[PDB]
């Protein structure tokens, strides 16, 4: 069973590098080169180089060469060379970096080349930016001033890194929901909203509490949201 | 270089349907490759040598073409095929196709959304506009304040296609400065869509319950 794990996601300033692993079993390391592939948020994937493990043998895309650097080790015991560890070293990162970088390898085919891959690694999540860690403020979209269908939500703004969770009364409200993908604002910092249709004649009898939860900075955040207090 | 040109870019069709997807090569002679791609899922090699089925990949799929002009078939497609389909050859790969679920036209619900006063204390506000639970994805919502057309400051997010109804919802986010906010009156988001026979308009103005 070809397995490739790769090493987890992670944040990266404008200027570093990312060193990515990728951790191959179930076949002789050596016999096989290993690719690697990027996914570009609005640009597709493109092909970042590949090494034979045999002797280290690299071949990297001619519009990134000098930023890659791949590197392995082998087994060093020849009574156990079914593994072994590639790394893909990404340099001078910038913000359009930020994608999921995968590692890969052909299939069982014998003439079809090295291109064809049958054996994907998890993906590693990149993301390049000069932000510091930063908890969510989390703001009511209050219902509109019926018994008909209302609409209400909590704004969770200026956060950094993602991800935020959303849960609507501890988990007792789920349909109805939407919870939208963040966007990155111009200042660097996240933002998104979460939603919930409802009946309007709810609005005075039921409770309605988001529940935000943003670990990387340990914050955790109820609010309500009601009517806005009116004349 | 070789360039692959993917089309559609979208495909809309219902499961039982079958679905073709075109790749075309700059370059003629060459086998062809593709990959699945399924929403938060890790990409799934589908075909090789052109018409060769990959590992645990059902008949339904029938790889075909040559020469320049390639085709990726779905046979009676499954709601797990719901996906973006890639074409590959050598370092080269199309853009993608994403195949999503048909359905009947749904005018989105509109609502609007005044910055807290919490957040005004701040010096910033956010007016928010939902579009909810409506099909197709494609529609446009223009800010206004006080009737002037805003440009430049609204940011969107579009939740995935969802996977009971096969709606979308759409928020707009329109961002000012409180000084900005406090010079004008009238909030409004107008929405066009294929489902409405005229824009719609939800508005509210500021200072005003
Ligand atoms: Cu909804
Ligand atoms: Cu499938
Ligand atoms: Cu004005």
């Amino acid at each position: 069973q070809v397995q490739l794990v790769q090493s987890g996601a992670v944040i990266k300033t404008p200027g570093s590098s990312v060193k990515i692993s990728c951790r191959a079993s179930g076949y002789n390391f050596r016999d096989y080169s290993i690719h690697w592939v990027r996914l570009i948020p609005d640009k597709g994937f493109e092909w970042i180089g590949w090494i034979k493990p045999l002797w280290g043998a690299v071949s990297y895309a001619r519009q990134l060469q000098g930023r890659v650097s791949m590197t392995r080790q082998l087994s060093q015991d020849p009574d156990d060379p079914d593994w072994g560890v590639a790394y893909m070293e990404f340099s001078g990162l910038t913000p359009a970096d930020t994608a999921e970088y995968f590692c890969v390898r052909r299939g069982s085919c014998d003439y079809c080349g090295d291109f064809p891959w049958q054996y994907w690694g998890q993906g590693t999540v990149v993301v390049v930016s000069s932000a510091s860690t930063k908890g969510p403020s989390v703001f009511p979209l209050a219902p509109s001033s019926s018994g008909g269908t209302a609409a209400l939500g909590c704004l969770v703004k200026d956060y950094f890194p993602e991800p935020v969770t959303v849960s609507w009364n501890s988990g007792a409200l789920t349909s109805g929901v939407h919870t939208f993908p963040a966007v990155l604002q111009s200042s660097g910092l996240y933002s998104l909203s979460s939603v919930v249709t409802v009946p309007s004649s709810s609005l005075g009898t039921q409770t309605y509490i988001c529940n935000v939860n943003h670990k990387p900075s340990n914050t955790k955040v109820d609010k309500k949201v009601e009517p806005k207090s009116c004349d | 270089e070789i360039v692959l040109t993917q089309s559609p870019g979208i495909l809309s069709l219902s499961p039982g349907e079958t679905a073709t997807l075109f790749c075309k090569a700059s370059q003629g002679g060459n086998a062809m490759t593709w990959y699945q791609k399924r929403r938060g899922q890790v990409p799934r090699l589908l075909i090789y040598d052109t018409s060769r089925r990959a590992s645990g990949v059902p008949d339904r799929f029938v790889g075909s073409g040559s020469g320049t002009d390639f085709f990726l078939t779905i046979n009676k497609l499954d709601r797990e095929d719901f996906a973006v389909y890639y074409c590959q050859q050598f370092e080269f790969f199309g853009l993608g196709s994403e195949l999503e679920v048909h359905r009947t036209v749904a005018a989105p619900s509109v609502f609007i959304f005044p910055p807290s006063d919490e957040q005004l204390k701040s010096g910033t506000a956010s007016v928010v506009c939902l579009l909810n639970n409506f099909y197709p994805r494609e529609a446009k919502v223009q800010w206004k304040v006080d009737n002037a057309l805003q440009s430049g400051n609204s940011q969107e997010s579009v939740t995935e296609q969802d996977s009971k109804d096969s709606t979308y919802s759409l928020s707009s986010t329109l961002t000012l400065s409180k000084a900005d906010y406090e010079k004008h009156k009238v909030y409004a988001c107008e929405v066009t869509h294929q489902g409405l026979s005229s824009p719609v308009t939800k508005s509210f103005n500021r200072g005003e319950c």
